[PDB]
Parts: structure tokens; sequence; C-alpha cells
């Protein structure tokens, strides 16, 4: 609802936080991540996945889409 | 399987003018384009958007002992169950199916050229 | 064409030139003097190496990656091919 | 890429052939008189691009141009409802509507003189063309703008597109009618001369053939000049057939053409069309209907003596055939043994199993085109060659022909045009020799 | 800063070429005859402070003069309905309507005559400009008032304006017809010299290969002055598109004139419009435009003279898919359709425009083509030769003696020969590889 994840005492599985086309596509992703190292890679993301306390029965792409739409809600 | 070949006669016309030159002019990031401008020209620009990106394209081996026409070869990306539906072994039989048609696609292109 | 250091020394070195031999063309009016002289002399060796190197630059960066940017202003560039002589 | 076709309907009979085959393209690709593309055909699969302009509204402007000495056929072609289809800046007709008068010399007189206006509508056309295969000439030998004219076009045409394929309709003259212009056997001597050499291939169109198959088959009395029209039409769509029609093998003309005529100078081949008609032929009944000489659309010298052998036979089938009956029929076609082939090798016997347009409708379920080349069009060289010989022999129409530059000085393009024409007969009997090969 | 341009209408052919010109612009702004700004052109992207004043009642008038040494053609141009629009305070006419009599040496005269009155014209409009750019003078260099005022306009405007940009739309006379003014071709050599002395660039608009386009591909049977003067009010509209037309890149002029004479002396141009017919891919209309007969300039085609395209450009108005441009780019270089001086690279230039709002146009795409072809030095070359010519007889040289720029001698007009040729043999050594090093 707001992106509030209160942990003080830590209790969340979320922890805060900050083949030639196979070949072509690796240079291609070289040449792209040397473009962004240098001027893009912007403020990183507030939240993270706490995986050493996930649960084992949540699955991961439902933790994905929570940290998205708690993500979504802090930046709103 | 090599269907519809007036993308294939198109792309032969493209290829054998840069299929002449060596394996050691891997750089294939034109082809992907020629792939591309092939299907924007052809009659395989109706091709669903998730065909062009089921289709792909890698050289199967590197031989500069050999023109393009002996290195180049194509790739099909399957996804989700239908890569699951697409055995190791089945891909290599139609790889090699698709080599022997290559070929001879090859053969009767430059029968036709000649 | 923004990430190639290579790219960024090249540039550096032709915007250098393009600079100091503007300030020395609007800063003459008459005959250049032997400065002038070793100036006009240095920008036709300068030009010349920047537009080979140019030349060899944009073969290997259309090479390299997915850029067709790169062929059709090479396509532009070479027009009557005396810049590509 | 794409291989697009331009065809060029010149004189009466050539825009007149090229209206009804142009009425029965668009009939095969659902095409409305206004140039616009039927809801039913905006999901056809026909590779459009090659032979009609799809404009910016969607409007497939074909790629043909209407040529014609009088201006009464260019006026009907566009008082007609097909007169929005066609670019009119493809639309070229000369404000002098004499043309040349039956005479080939008045013929490229005007063609070269034209050469301006043509060379310009060539250039718009082709500008026009992405990776463009070739361009398509229909006319008439016997016209004079038709003989002349298409001798000056074709080494224009071999200059202006000296790569681009040179595919022509030559409406030959009727072998069977005695020609009104005796110096019309010079005017086809320099056509027939300009097709050899500058022209990559003279599609001989017989009408005296045309007459009897007509009156045959379709039990036309006394047939007119539509009849015909329509008939070239259902030809010329199955020469289309392949362009309309998206395939896997040899789709490209490059095959067929290399199937069809493997010597230079050979470069002619007869066709015949099916169905011809104003009972579904299964892969051997097709055959052999096909197979009568009754259904052959060429009147060339029936000479017995001269062992004319099918050196080529392809049969261009579009509708439904069985590939296992159609293996059966081969082998049983075969062991017929009903035809001969050139002695140099073996027999060429081509097959392609076509899907008809869905644009389309037949009433046939299987329409075969049959190509063939047999040493027998030798039989009506030689006649066409012994007409034009008894016309030097009697120096007849010679007076126009002296008006005319081109034997103002003398007839030796006359002469050079006879032994060319003697020279492509005696390889033609060299061909009906196995010694060929060293001919 | 807007670049404001004085349009200056001289002599007769150029006051038809100014009040066409204006009539065109004043369409493609959407300015009524009495200068009003039309309703549809009040969204108009056309800056049009730039060339026009806009007043303080949105009527537009334009930074245009129509100037007459007879009183003639200034009251036919302030008869008509767009003599409203344009500023009177601008306009200056020779109450003396005896104008030069198609001498330069008279019309010099009567210029410096009225130096005065055209050098504060000059000035009161330079005030009334923000960062007026230049002049550009439209005008036959053979008329009474055209030949002579355009040479002693030259000097004083080389003068006044020492940082400003010259421009002249020399309207050519028709070099097929023998004209009634054997010292015209003194009057247009003095013209020329003032020119290339004292002057940036002449365009020289050939009317004979205009009148002969008129009457090949407008299909205008006797085409008229006015059939070539609405041809030249296109072309001057085709000319400055890029100002009715607010864009992007090259927006400013001094990259247009760079391009048009690298060479400060070398900078004639010849031109071609479209659609150039009675009444669109890249490459299909530069195939059109490399269509010979579309050019309605006649500059000699000396087979001896390895003419080549020193400049090409084309500015493309209306819709080209820059994929499309990029394939014509392909299709035409393949083609090699232009021959380009060997001392360097072709200069192949694509200008990508939108026509005014306010302008509707029948064809889809319309082009402005400038080309700087060495074939022009067979026309300088021709130019030389008629000069010579009227000399060699000394015809009419007493009227000339009887004027001040042959009273002493016809130095004058040895001096603009002498520069004709030095420019013929520059356009040679040009046609030369030698170039770079010529």
């Amino acid at each position: 609802l707001h992106g509030l994840l209160l942990d003080q005492h830590e209790e969340f599985f979320i922890k805060q936080g900050p083949g030639l086309t196979g070949k072509q596509l690796r240079e291609l992703q070289d040449l792209r991540l040397i473009e962004e190292e240098n001027m893009l890679a912007p403020s990183l993301k507030q939240f993270s996945l706490r995986v050493e306390i996930l649960p084992s029965y949540i699955p991961v792409r439902v933790a994905e889409k929570i940290l998205f739409v708690g993500e979504s809600v802090q930046m709103f | 399987l090599l269907g519809q070949g007036d993308f294939i006669r198109h792309l032969m016309d493209l290829l054998k003018p840069e299929l002449v030159r060596p394996a050691t002019t891997l750089y294939q990031h034109n082809l992907t384009g020629i792939l591309e401008t092939a299907v924007r020209a052809t009659n395989a620009q109706f091709d669903s958007p998730e065909i062009l990106k089921r289709l792909d394209v890698r050289l199967l081996e590197v031989s500069p002992g050999d023109t393009g026409w002996d290195v180049f070869s194509l790739d099909y990306h399957v996804d989700g169950p239908i890569a699951t539906v697409f055995t190791r072994e089945c891909m290599s039989h139609y790889l090699r199916a698709f080599n022997f048609l290559w070929r001879a696609k090859r053969v009767e292109y430059i029968l036709t050229d000649i | 064409f923004i990430l190639l250091k290579p790219v960024f020394h090249c540039l550096n070195e032709i915007l250098d030139l393009c600079h100091s031999f503007c300030s020395l063309v609007s800063q003459n009016l008459g005959p250049l003097d032997e400065r002038g002289a070793a100036q006009l002399s240095i920008l036709v060796k300068g030009f010349s190496r920047q537009s080979s190197l140019l030349f060899k630059i944009l073969s290997s960066v259309r090479n390299h990656q997915i850029n067709s940017d790169l062929a059709q202003l090479l396509l532009r560039l070479d027009y009557n091919k005396y810049y590509t002589q | 890429m794409p291989r697009e076709i331009i065809t060029l309907q010149l004189g009466q009979c050539g825009n007149q052939i090229g209206f009804e085959f142009w009425k029965q393209l668009c009939a095969e690709h659902g095409i409305s008189p206004e140039g616009i593309v039927e809801e039913f055909a905006t999901e056809g699969t026909d590779r459009k691009d090659v032979f009609f302009y799809q404009a910016d509204d969607e409007h497939y402007i074909p790629r043909a141009v209407l040529l014609d000495l009088e201006p009464r056929v260019i006026h009907s072609i566009l008082n007609s409802p097909y007169a929005k289809l066609y670019n009119p800046e493809n639309i070229y007709l000369s404000e002098h509507g004499g043309g040349a008068g039956n005479n080939w010399a008045s013929g490229f007189s005007q063609g070269e003189k034209i050469h301006e206006d043509i060379f310009d509508i060539i250039d718009r056309e082709a500008d026009g063309s992405d990776s463009l295969e070739g361009f398509v000439l229909c006319h008439s030998i016997a016209g004079g703008t038709g003989s002349g004219l298409g001798s000056y076009l074709l080494e224009r045409l071999n200059d202006r597109y000296p790569k681009k394929l040179v595919q022509t309709y030559s409406v030959f003259p009727n072998q069977d009618e005695m020609s009104d212009v005796v110096v019309q056997p010079y005017n086809s001597l320099l056509t027939l001369k300009r097709l050899t050499q500058n022209a990559d291939c003279v599609v001989v169109l017989d009408n005296t053939a045309l007459n009897r198959i007509a009156t045959d088959r379709l039990h036309i009395q006394n047939p007119s000049f539509s009849q015909i029209n329509q008939l070239v039409s259902t030809i010329m769509s199955a020469s289309t057939t392949t362009l309309r029609y998206p395939g896997y093998m040899n789709n490209d003309l490059i095959g067929l053409i290399a199937s069809l005529i493997p010597t230079p100078r050979l470069h002619f081949l007869m066709t015949g069309y099916t169905p011809l008609t104003t009972r579904k032929t299964t892969v051997l009944d097709v055959m052999r209907r096909l197979l009568q000489p009754k259904n052959v659309m060429v009147s060339t010298g029936r000479d017995r003596q001269t062992n004319h052998c099918y050196i080529a036979i392809l049969n261009i089938i579009q509708g439904e055939v069985d590939p296992t009956q159609v293996h059966k029929s081969l082998q049983r076609i075969r062991e017929r043994k009903l035809a001969n082939f050139i002695p140099w090798g073996p027999a060429s016997i081509q097959v392609a199993l076509s899907r008809k347009s869905p644009y389309l409708p037949s009433a046939h379920r299987v329409s075969g085109l049959m190509m063939a080349n047999h040493t027998s069009i030798s039989s009506l060289f030689e006649s066409s060659c012994q007409q034009y010989d008894k016309l030097r022999k009697r120096e007849a129409f010679l007076e126009q022909f002296r008006k005319e530059d081109i034997f103002k000085e003398n007839f030796d393009e006359l002469d050079r045009s006879r032994e060319v024409v003697q020279e492509l007969i005696d390889e033609y009997h060299a061909a009906t020799r196995p010694d060929y090969i060293s001919w």
C-alpha cells in the first residue's frame, strides 16, 4: 500500500537495499555495458530481496512482482 | 525448412556477394540486419514478429578455407514449451537436413546465377 | 557512437584540430605569418590524417557492432571517393 | 529481393493484347476497375509488388506501358473502365497517329525519334523498381511500328537496361495468311534480326495457328480479335502464375528459363495453354490433351523430314495433382515414348505443380501450360525466309523502303537480317542433327 | 536574433521578379495583398520576422523594396494589390523616368546619383532589422536601371555593409535572342565586374533556359514573362522554404553560403526547381531532377570542359522517409548520376523540409536544386565572347564615350572582361583535378 517495510527487528524476507548469434549478442552486450557504466546506472533500488530470510514456499517470481509493487509504491 | 523461397533467393543475392568472402569476415550483425530487411521486403513480412523472434542465425563452424556458403549457418530460437518440444537430437537432425537443403539450394542458386 | 573510448580520443584530436584551425583562421585576416604557414601545413596534414583514420575507424565500427548509421554516413561521405582516395 | 517485371503492350495488336492480359491478371489478383484491391483480396499471398505497383493507396498500378501508333487505341483504353488502373504518366501515345504504315523502316524511325519519350517513360518506370526481374514487350511485328520500333526498342533497351531481362510476345504474322505488305517480309526480317541480336526471346505468336486453334477447340466461327486477345490474356496470366502464386522451389524465372533455353542462339520456345475454352484432366489426361497436335497453338511447318524433336517440354500445371500418381504417370508417359528430344543430350521433360491464385476462379480443376522446343519451328523459319526471299527477288515494296532511311541507301540491312536468319535456320538444322554439339 | 534580408526588385525584370516573389511569399506565409496575415496563417510556423516585418496589426510587410528608374514600374508596383503589404517608406523610385536605356554606365551614374537615397534606404532598413544578414538583389544586368544600378549599388553596398552578406539574383537575359542593345553586353559585363569586385555572389538565372523550360516542360507556347515570373516566384519560395519552416539543424544561411562557395570567387551556382512541368522517394526525386531537361539554366555544355557538379543540393519539400532517403543515397550513388569536382569528395546534400502550412501543394514532393557544375565555365566563356564581340566592332561606343564609363575609354568593360576571363580560368582549373592545388 505504501512500500512500508518496517524491520525494527529485521523480521522480513525483504531487505532494504540501495553459437554465432550468441557471440554477436555477447559482443553487443559488452559494448552496451561499457556505454552504461559511464553515464547510465541510475539511483539504485531502495529495496532488495533478503533471500537469506526468504520463505521456502514463496515463489521467486511472486517475490519479484511484490518487490516491483513495493518499489512502485515507494516511488509514487 | 526452406519453405517460402523468395526470401531465400533475395538472401542469396545479398549473401553470395558476401559469401564470396572468407570466414574471417564473421560479422553477422549485417546478416541479422539483412534478415530483418528481407522480412520487411519479401513476402515474409507477414510472418509473426514472434516467428521472427524464433528465427535466428548461428554459423555452424568456422572455415576461412570455405566461403560464406560453407561456414554460414542459421539458428532457430524456440521458446518455452515449444523449446521443450524440440529435442537436441531432433535439433541436430533438423540441422543436418537444413544443411543438406542449404547446400542443394546453394547449388541451385549457383546454377541460376551461372 | 558515444561509449567508444577510441572514438572519444579520435574525436578529441579532431576537435582540438578544428578549434585550433578555426582560431588561426579567424585570428589571421591578412597574410599568415610563419606560424600561420606552419599552421596551414599542419592543418592540411591533420585533416588528411583525420580523414584517413576516419575511413579506417568507420569501417571498423560498421564491422564491430549493430550500427547502420555508420554505413549510411560512409555512403554519404565517400560520394566522389576522393575522400576515399 | 523481389523480381518485378514490366510489360509494354505496343502498337494496336500489342496494346489490345495488353489490355486483355491486364484484365486477366487483375481478375487473377482480385482487383477492381478503379485500381482498388478487393477486401477479399486484401489478404492475398501473391507477390503483387513484382508486376503490380501497389500505390500509397494500396492501388496496384500495373507495371504496364501502353504504346499505340494510332491514337484511337490509346483513347479507347483510356475510355475503358481500366483507364484508372494504369498510371497515366506511363501512358504514351504519339500525337502523330500515323504510325509507320506497316513499314519497319518508318517504325524504327519513329521509335528512335520517340526514344526520347520512350526512354523517359522507361526511366520513370525503372527508377520505381526495387529488384526488378525484367521487362516483357508484347507487340505485333506485322505493323511497321511493331517491326522497326521493335528492332529499335530491342537495341535501345539492351542499352538502357543492358542488365535487365528481355522477354517478348512477338505477335508473329499469320503464317497461313497472304501478307498484304510484300515488304512486310523485309520489315519482319529487320525485326527478326533485331530479335536475334538485341531481343532475348522471340515468342512467335502465329496468327494462323491462333485462328486454327480458336476455331477448333472453342468452336469460334469467324473469331474476332477479342477472343484471340482473351486467349492471349489467359496465356499471359499462366506465364505470370508463378509470380502470382508464391512457391517453394524454382521460385525464380532464372531456373525456368535455364530449363527452357540452354542454347543462346536457340532463344525461342513455343507455348500452349489450358484450359482454352469459351471433364477435369488428370495428370496423364491433361498431358495427353496437351500432347494432341490439334492442341498446338503454333503453326510450325509439319516437316516430317525435319525430325522435329521436342527438345524441351514443360508442364506448368496448377491444380490438384497427386505426387505419387505423378510419379506413376511420369513413368507411364516415359513408357509412352511419344516425344522426341535433341540427340545431343537427354530429353527435357519438366513438371511443376502449382497452387492457383485465390483471387482467380477456375472452371477446370487443373490448368496447364505446355512449353516446348522442337525443330519443327525451323520449318516456319524457312517459310518466312522463303517469303522474304521472294519479296527480295521481286524487289517488292522497295519504293517506300527507298523513301525510308533504312532502305534509302540500300536494303543491306535486310540482307544482313536474311543472312542472320539463314545462320539461325542452319543452326536449327544442326540442332536437328545430334552434331549440334560441334555446330 | 532574426536575420533580416532586404529584397531588391530592380529594373522591369527585377521589379516583376520581386512582385511575383512577394506574392509567393505572402501566399506561403498567409499574408494578404495588404500585408495582413491570413487566419489560416495565424498559426503559421514561418518565422515571418526574418524577411518581413509583421505589423502591430499582424500585417506582413516584406523587407522588400521595388525600385525603378522609370515611374511606370514603380506606379504599377504600388498599384498592385500587394502594394499595401510593403512599407512605402522603403520604396524609392526615380522621378526622372529616363532609366539608363539598357546601359550599365547610365545605370551606374543614376545609382550614384541616388546613392544618398539608396544608401539611406539601406541604412533605414538595417536600423529596422535586428540582425539583418544582408540583402538580395533580383534584377537584370542588362536593363537600364538593372545593369548600371546593380553595379553602382554593389559598390555602395560593399561600402555600407562590409560585414553583411551580399546576394544578387541576376535574372540573366535570354542569351539566345539578339539583344536590341549591343552595349547591353557591355552593361552585363560591367554588372558582372561589379559583382566580382564588390559582391559576394550572383545567382545567374538564365532567362534563355528558363524560357526553354517554360516552352518544353510547362508547354507555354511563346512563354510569357508572366510565366517566367511565376516560375521565379515558386523558386524564390523554395529558396526561402527553410525560413518559412522553422527547422532544427542548418537553420543558419552561413552554412548554405559556405557550402555554396568553397572558394569565395567560385560563388556562382545553377538552379533547378520542381515540380517543373505544366499542371515521392528520394531516389525517384533525384532521378527526376537528374533529367537534364528539368534544368532552366543555359550553362554552356562544353564537351571540352570537364563540367562536374562541384556542389549538388536537393532541398526536398514534402514526404520522404529517412530510411527511403538512405536507400535513395545508395541507389543514386550506385548510379553515379552526378560528376563531382575531382579535387575532393562529391558534395551531394539533401535537406528534407516541410511546406509552409499556409501553402497547399498539388504535388506532394517539390524540390529546389542547387548545383555548382563546371559547365557554367562555358557560359562564362560565352559571355566573354559576347563582350569581346561587342567591343571588337566598337559599335555604339560613341554613346559609351558620351557615358562616363566609356567617356575616357572602355577600361571598365576591359576590366569586366578580364575578371570574367580570370573566373573562367579558375573554373577550368576547377575542372582540372589540380583544383585543390589550383
